[PDB]
Order: structure tokens, then C-alpha cells, then sequence
């Protein structure tokens, strides 16, 4: 016998037990997340320990099958996924130290409180805390204090822990035949074996820079437009040719500029689209919202949901006798079990998030026939893109008018379109430079080009160079402000958001061209169309057995990411911003600082 | 009027596995096909070779009945000319089969919490089976090139469990399948239909 038959038998024997063990672990996790008790915690820990022990014992046994003797692509990919050692290459003491550091950082981030200076007994939390302050406030000193206290209290106790974390991660990456942690993170965008579809871990940075070089002018115009109104908001504070303070971007870190819509509205006399009052008047509920979402998903040619979905999902708040987490998540347990946990309220945001969750569920149900090791998306930014392309179609005025939420006497003008485009831009475009700068800084830190005595210096330099935000108070090398974010302290990536932002617009343009739409792109709707549904299902069924380049070519006809759809989408807003800024200055200088006077 | 004992086959408390199925012999009685709607009115019949309308006025010699439990995604493999893991290693039908296949859902009977590991099936074998063949061997399967001694690398157990649960999907639920074969030999036919 050859190696292929032995590998196939091993894979079958592995999957047969892996399915059952993963189902048990997922059921335990669901029982924990639904009801918070101590027995549920014990059961979840036991299930997790059993699953980890199974994954450990199943490793070191697939090493008998070298990859140089396998000619089938599926078996080779499965074996390559199984042969990953991980953190077991290090010693036991270093592994225990790393786990202790991770748990310590998680506990420090999850347990934080800011006390009042004049009253040490008045200590506020973070989420029922500084978020409400940074969200709704029109005071310079209050925002400055809420920023400085938060970045000085929990920004000084994480420097040596993060240094040791970086050292240990670099050692682990070098032990795992990688150059650094950046290569370990970029290894997801790697395809080797198929002629004409290969991808390397160095072309991604080049593509990202090439796309940002074209995205930059729109961000420059948006910043020039926002600064003009910020000057009128806070007099004698904003400079007409200077940068912007970090404590005025809308939130704690300035990731989203959504809260600045109230002050930067183009036309305040025109009404907005809020169907919340209509939903309250018509007395809807979660059942109606989910049934409308199901009707929308069936109108394009997708299968119906299962009875277990309607029988086992939690779509309402249980109350006060039972505690649970209201974070909307999609659960895939296996064996034909799909559930959704969401505390649904009678609003429009929940109506839009329901479509995102249902798109996630449809994607999960798409590749149910693939093997266990391939039951995943072809890339990171695919599930979120599939959800967003559905949310955008559900958030159209035509759909709301057809479902009966908007009166048929609505007069669509140009000012409403401008307001909608600006509201979408303040959310979409405002997060790209921040993510790019953060990821580039993390990559340069992991690579070793930035010495330890220049971390904050290079951080603020890159800030003022790319994002154009200057700090109000200079900080020395004793702070750890970049680690004040959730994803930075919990060991997560950030390029997935950029990839999703590109892929969503690419897929939207592809589907709107396939649906024979005429007119602007922001008015497209894919309702009642089987061609687009089939073209999307052809890609959703592949899963992880095919490279993402071929999956993208089967949809848009391209192998790499592109930025032209976003420009075609925001062209009218670009023209309006040009017309408004014709009598204004564009650009910003890095020489100005709030502490210069 | 003597009726055939269909309650001993359709109203059993415990069924067998797919690798070790039972075969009963029915003779010298009247075949009443109307009591089957009492066990379950929803009986998915599938006749290959004969029609149910012309099946009432025929007389046969011996009627064989087979019973086993499989999943919902494996019901399609119980047919002449199918390929898979059940049709190749557990139970195969000939290409000239003349009978009917009946199946129904038994989720509320053969399903418990914490798993029901009382059903097994064969997955690993050297060759394929022949029509109407049974194998109950429990020897360790050899996949490598070394002599098998015990259990370990490249030496696996040929039996695997199902573990049904009531929360599984409609495809991963237990189903009870009954096969009916009709045989005509050079002997007086003692199995006819009601008049």
C-alpha cells in the first residue's frame, strides 16, 4: 500500500471523533453563554480541556506522512493543517509564563476603573463609563481629562508585560520556522501549488500601500471638510492649517467618526430616515423582523431555515432572573444545528444586524458538505463581507418602501443622498488609515526595526504623518498607549477589516452588474433575482478547498483586490466635497501642536 | 382467517445494527398491508419491480423481511446500483431486485442525552460485499505493510458508533428501514392477499 490510502484512513478516523467532540464542546459553550452559573463554567472548562487533549494526542501522529509524497491537494492541505505544532515547541516554563502574562493582561483590561480626583470614592467603569462621556460631551477640559486619565492609569502597567510577550512570540515564531510573528500572521494569505494563482507573504504589503496611495486624496478632502466645521464647533482651539486633537474624534481612540454626524450635517432642515417610529406604531417584534429577513433571503433563491433554528434560538432578553451576554453572535455546532443569540430590541440597527447574522448563518450552511478541516471561509474578510453586502441592500429606501415601512409619498432629493453618503463615509473611510497605521506599527515592532527607546516617538510620528492627529500632551517612553485597545491586548489581527472593506464593494458591484441595475450604485437592490443568488452560491459552496484567488475570479473576474468600486460608489460625495472645498485649504502641517502656545 | 405477524417486526422495542441485521421468514398467512398505518401512517414505500396495485392479487411462497437502523443521509444508498459506505460494506441489493423499501423517522425513540452508543457500523474492510451477505467479523484492520499485533498506528478497529441526540439536524436522525423480498419457487404458494 501507498501513503495516500493510509492518510485517507487516518483523516476519516480523525474526523469521526472530531465532529462529536467539537459538538460537545460547542454545546457546553452555548449552555454557559445562555445561563451564567458555576456548574456551567466547570462543564465548559472540562469540555475545553478534553478537546485540547484530543488535539494534542492527534498531533505528532500525522508526522509519519511526508507532504513530498502526496499528490492530492485536499489531503495535502488537511495534513498541512494538522501538522502545525504551535506553542508546544517551547519549554513548559516559558509556556506557563506566556499563559500567565496573557491572563494577567486580559484581567487588567477587563478590570478597570477611573476614580474622580476630588472624590476618590467616585470611581467609574469603562463601558457604563467613559464611553458615555466621550460620546456626548461638548467640553474641552472634560474630554481631555477623560483621555489623559484613561491613557495614564491603564497605560503604564502593561509595558514590561508587552515587551516580554513580544520576546516570547518572536522566539516561538523563530522556532516554528518563521521569521517573526508578522509572517505567522500573514501566512493566511499564502497559496502555493496551483500555477497562475500563487501568492506570497510580501506582495500583501505592496498591494495595501498601492491601494492606500489612491485612497489618500478622498481622506484628505474629508479631513479638510471636517476641520472647517470643527473650527466653528470649538473656537480658538482648532488650527486652520494644523492637525486635529485626539480627544475630539468622537470616541476614546478615534476608530469611528460616527458621533460627528450631529455637528457635520450638510442640511439640517431635511428629515432623516428613521423607521423606528413606524415599527413602534405597527407593533412589530423579533419574530416579524426575522421572518422578513427570511423572506428577503428566500427571494433571491436560498433555502429556508430549519425547525431547530426556530426552536432553539434565543431572540429575546430573558429578563432579570437569568443572566446572559447580549453580544450578537452566530453559533455553528455541527450535525445540522444552527442557533442565533441576540437581545433584539424594536429599532432599526437591530433590523440591520439581523440580516448580517442571517448572512453568517447562510454562509455557515453553505459549506456543510465539506470535510471538517475545510469547514471554514476561504479568507478572513469573507463572512463580514457577505453580511455587509446584505445589510447594504436591506438599508435601501426602495426595500423599505416595498416592505411597507416608508410612506409612498417620500420625495427623494439630492440633499438626502448627500447626507446618506456622508454618513456612510464617516463610518467606512475613517477606519482605513487608523487600521493601516496600527498594523504597520505592529509589523515594524515585530520585525525589529524600531528600538525600544523610540516606540511612542515613532507611533506619534506615524500618527501625524498618515492620520494627521496630534496629541495634546507629549508622553515619554513610560506609557503604553498603543496597547490600550482591545484587539492589541487580546492578540488579534486588523488587516481583515481592510480586506472586508474592499471585498464588500467588489462583490456589491459584481452582483449589481449581474442583476442588470441601471443608475447610481448606492441605489442598487438585489431583491427578486436568481442569477445573483446562483452566482453567489457557486462561491459559497467551495469553502476552503480552493484558493481565494479562484473564488474571487469566479465572482468578479479578478485575482487581486481593487479600489475602483469604492471610488465609483463615492464619486458624487467626492464632487460635492470638491465644490465645497474650492474656497478652502487642503492639507495639514505636522509642525503645529496644541502645546506650542 | 390467519394474518401474518407484522407487529413482531414493526412494533419491536429494540432494533439491530446495520452490520448485523435480522432476517425473518413469513409463510402460511394472509398479508394485510393496512395495519402498517398504525405503527406510523407516514411510511415511505419504494417499490422496485412490482406495483402496489398488482401486489394484492399475487401469491408467493416465502417473504423475507430485513430490519436495521441508519442515518437520514444514508437512506438513498438503499437501492440497486448505489455506491458508498453502507452499500459496499454493510448491505447491498442486487440489480434485479423485486421488492419494496419502507422507512420512517424514529427520533423520539432511539435518541437520548449524553449520546446513544448502542448502534455500530462497519467502515474499514479489504474488499466489497456480495448481494445478500452478512459479516460480523471484529478483526483489526491492517492498512500498512507490517504485521498487525494489537492496536496502534496503521491498525484501526472496524466498528464505529453513531451517538444519536435529539438536538441533531434532520439529516443526522435515526431512521428504521424495512426491506421486503418476494420469492417464487416450485412449491405451493401459501402467501396470498386478502379477498
Amino acid at each position: 500500500s501507498t501513503i495516500e490510502e493510509q492518510a485517507k484512513t487516518f483523516l476519516d478516523k480523525f474526523n469521526h471523533e472530531a465532529e462529536d467532540l467539537f459538538y460537545q464542546s460547542s454545546l457546553a459553550s452555548w449552555n454557559y453563554n445562555t445561563n451564567i452559573t458555576e456548574e456551567n463554567v466547570q462543564n465548559m472548562n472540562n469540555a475545553g480541556d478534553k478537546w485540547s487533549a484530543f488535539l494534542k494526542e492527534q498531533s505528532t501522529l500525522a508526522q509519519m506522512y511526508p507532504l513530498q509524497e502526496i499528490q492530492n491537494l485536499t489531503v495535502k492541505l488537511q495534513l498541512q493543517a494538522l501538522q502545525q505544532n504551535g506553542s508546544s515547541v517551547l519549554s513548559e516554563d516559558k509556556s506557563k509564563r506566556l499563559n500567565t502574562i496573557l491572563n494577567t493582561m486580559s484581567t487588567i483590561y477587563s478590570t478597570g476603573k477611573v476614580c474622580n480626583p476630588d472624590n476618590p470614592q467616585e470611581c467609574l467603569l469603562l463601558e457604563p463609563g467613559l464611553n458615555e462621556i466621550m460620546a456626548n460631551s461638548l467640553d474641552y477640559n472634560e474630554r481631555l481629562w477623560a483621555w489623559e486619565s484613561w491613557r495614564s492609569e491603564v497605560g503604564k502597567q502593561l509595558r514590561p508585560l508587552y515587551e516580554e510577550y513580544v520576546v516570547l512570540k518572536n522566539e516561538m515564531a523563530r522556532a516554528n520556522h518563521y521569521e517573526d510573528y508578522g509572517d505567522y500572521w500573514r501566512g493566511d494569505y499564502e497559496v502555493n501549488g496551483v500555477d497562475g494563482y500563487d501568492y506570497s507573504r510580501g506582495q500583501l504589503i505592496e498591494d495595501v500601500e498601492h491601494t492606500f496611495e489612491e485612497i489618500k486624496p478622498l481622506y484628505e478632502h474629508l479631513h479638510a471638510y471636517v476641520r472647517a466645521k470643527l473650527m466653528n464647533a470649538y473656537p480658538s482651539y482648532i488650527s486652520p492649517i494644523g492637525c486635529l486633537p485626539a480627544h475630539l474624534l468622537g470616541d476614546m481612540w478615534g476608530r469611528f467618526w460616527t458621533n460627528l454626524y450631529s455637528l457635520t450635517v450638510p442640511f439640517g432642515q431635511k428629515p432623516n430616515i428613521d423607521v423606528t417610529d413606524a415599527m413602534v406604531d405597527q407593533a412589530w417584534d423579533a419574530q416579524r423582523i426575522f421572518k422578513e429577513a427570511e423572506k428577503f433571503f428566500v427571494s433571491v433563491g436560498l433555502p429556508n431555515m430549519t425547525q431547530g433554528f426556530w426552536e432553539n434560538s434565543m431572540l429575546t432578553d430573558p429578563g432579570n432572573v437569568q443572566k446572559a451576554v447580549c453580544h450578537p453572535t452566530a453559533w455553528d455546532l455541527g450535525k445540522g444545528d444552527f442557533r442565533i443569540l441576540m437581545c433584539t430590541k424594536v429599532t432599526m440597527d437591530d433590523f440591520l444586524t439581523a440580516h448580517h447574522e442571517m448572512g453568517h448563518i447562510q454562509y455557515d450552511m453553505a459549506y456543510a458538505a465539506q470535510p471538517f478541516l475545510l469547514r471554514n471561509g476561504a479568507n478572513e474578510g469573507f463572512h463580514e463581507a457577505v453580511g455587509e453586502i446584505m445589510s447594504l441592500s436591506a438599508a435601501t429606501p426602495k426595500h423599505l418602501k416595498s416592505i411597507g415601512l416608508l410612506s409612498p409619498d417620500f420625495q427623494e432629493d439630492n440633499e438626502t443622498e448627500i447626507n446618506f453618503l456622508l454618513k456612510q463615509a464617516l463610518t467606512i473611510v475613517g477606519t482605513l488609515p487608523f487600521t493601516y497605521m496600527l498594523e504597520k506599527w505592529r509589523w515594524m515592532v515585530f520585525k525589529g526595526e524600531i528600538p525600544k527607546d523610540q516606540w511612542m516617538k515613532k507611533w506619534w510620528e506615524m500618527k501625524r504623518e498618515i492620520v494627521g492627529v496630534v496629541e495634546p500632551v507629549p508622553h515619554d517612553e513610560t506609557y503604553c498607549d498603543p496597547a490600550s485597545l482591545f484587539h492589541v491586548s487580546n492578540d488579534y489581527s486588523f488587516i481583515r477589516y481592510y480586506t472586508r472593506t474592499l471585498y464588500q464593494f467588489q462583490f456589491q458591484e459584481a452582483l449589481c452588474q449581474a442583476a442588470k441595475h441601471e443608475g447610481p450604485l448606492h441605489k442598487c437592490d438585489i431583491s427578486n433575482s436568481t442569477e445573483a443568488g446562483q452566482k453567489l452560491f457557486n462561491m459559497l459552496r467551495l469553502g476552503k478547498s480552493e484558493p481565494w484567488t479562484l473564488a474571487l475570479e469566479n465572482v468578479v473576474g479578478a485575482k487581486n483586490m481593487n479600489v475602483r468600486p469604492l471610488l465609483n460608489y463615492f464619486e458624487p460625495l467626492f464632487t460635492w466635497l470638491k465644490d465645497q472645498n474650492k474656497n478652502s485649504f487642503v492639507g495639514w502641517s505636522t509642525d503645529w501642536s496644541p502645546y506650542a502656545d | 382467517t390467519n394474518l401474518c405477524p407484522f407487529h413482531e417486526v414493526f412494533n419491536a422495542t429494540r432494533f439491530a445494527s446495520v452490520y448485523a441485521w435480522n432476517r425473518t421468514r413469513i409463510s402460511n398467512c394472509v398479508a394485510d398491508y393496512s395495519v402498517l398505518y398504525n405503527f406510523a401512517p407516514f411510511f415511505a414505500f419504494k417499490c422496485y419491480g412490482v406495483s402496489p396495485t398488482k401486489l394484492n392479487d399475487l401469491c408467493f411462497t416465502n417473504v423475507y423481511a430485513d430490519s436495521f437502523v441508519i442515518k437520514g443521509n444514508e437512506v438513498s444508498q438503499i437501492a440497486p446500483g448505489q455506491t458508498g459506505n453502507i452499500a459496499d460494506y454493510n448491505y447491498k441489493l442486487p440489480d434485479d431486485f423485486t421488492g419494496c423499501v419502507i422507512a420512517w423517522n424514529s427520533n423520539k425513540l432511539d435518541s437520548k442525552h449524553s449520546g446513544n452508543y448502542d448502534y455500530w457500523y462497519r467502515s474499514f474492510r479489504k474488499s466489497k460485499l456480495k448481494p445478500f451477505e452478512r459479516d460480523i467479523s471484529t478483526e483489526i484492520y491492517q492498512a500498512g505493510n507490517k504485521p498487525c499485533k494489537g492496536k496502534g498506528p496503521n491498525c484501526y478497529f472496524p466498528l464505529q458508533s453513531y451517538g444519536f441526540r435529539p438536538t441533531y439536524g434532520v439529516g443526522h436522525q435515526p431512521y428504521r428501514v424495512v426491506v421486503l423480498s418476494f420469492e417464487l419457487l416450485h412449491a405451493p404458494a401459501t402467501v396470498c392477499g386478502p379477498k
